């Protein structure tokens, strides 16, 4: 449930 | 030091150089520094920015990108505050016990960091931890390996493939131990690996004390109001 972390990862 | 070990170290050095700026230029783009909560907005901005840089460093750790996105998320969530405290050692000066990102405007001492709704129960050990790390006089090669070993840790909560995380970590650990033997001058190398892992233990403890105070701080909406969306996603709502 971590959309901003997910975005900074990709 | 195999060819593989030399590659790991060179990749981690350049990753760090790409992701850490001790001139702290972008700190102009934060809410400006200024009650015992006057520094919370600025220092929430600094931590939020620094999390992005930790993720940058993390993605360049060899084998990291071979993890699932689930594992990557949980490793970063639990390690972020630790890696931020750890990498700050390069800007820390024992001259006056401050983090001195060049300018007085972006010079943080015990008075500054004490004004963001964290108590000295967190601040005093954080300053003593910096003094301890300065006293080990680490090579930057050892610095960046410790940051990677901090992040890729199979004992972190929520890890799915602990065996794969452990595998990455052993390769990093072996590289660090081999570096200390082949490259760190004795008797400075004596139990240096062990003193480094203790420093990781001091980061876990600082981490859990940061958690407790954040859990408190954040339960007060006037304070949560001054945080960032990224800080709320990473540390919790
Ligand atoms: C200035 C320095 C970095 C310099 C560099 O990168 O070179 C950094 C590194 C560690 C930082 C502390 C970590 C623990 C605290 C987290 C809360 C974050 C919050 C969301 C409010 O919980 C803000 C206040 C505290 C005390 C931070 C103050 C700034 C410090 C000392």
């Amino acid at each position: 449930n971590h959309p901003m972390l997910m975005n900074l990862l990709k | 030091l195999s060819e593989e070990q030399q590659h790991i170290i060179a990749i981690l050095l350049d990753a760090h150089h790409k992701t850490y700026d001790p001139t702290y230029a972008d700190f102009r783009d934060f809410r400006p520094p200024v009650s015992p909560l006057s520094m919370l907005p600025h220092l929430a901005d600094l931590v939020s920015y620094s999390i992005q840089k930790v993720i940058g460093f993390a993605k360049m750790i060899p084998g990291f990108r071979d993890l699932t996105s689930d594992d990557q998320i949980v490793l970063l969530k639990s390690s972020a505050i630790e890696v931020i405290m750890l990498r700050s050692n390069q800007s820390f000066t024992m001259d006056d016990m401050s983090w001195d990102c060049g300018s007085q405007d972006y010079k943080y001492d015990v008075t500054d960091v004490s004004k963001a709704g964290h108590t000295l129960e967190l601040i005093e050990p954080l300053i003593k931890f910096q003094v301890g790390l300065k006293k080990l006089n680490l090579h930057e090669e050892e610095h960046v390996l410790l940051m990677a070993i901090c992040i890729v840790s199979p004992d972190r909560p929520g890890v799915q493939d602990a065996k794969l995380v452990e595998a990455i970590q052993d390769r990093l650990s072996n590289t660090l131990q081999t570096y200390i033997r082949c490259r760190h001058p004795p008797p400075g190398s004596h139990q240096l690996y062990a003193k480094m892992i203790q420093k990781l233990a001091d980061l876990r403890s600082l981490n859990e004390e940061h958690s407790k105070q954040y859990r408190s701080l954040s339960f007060q909406p006037e304070n949560s109001m001054k945080l960032t969306p990224l800080v709320l996603e990473v540390f919790g709502n």
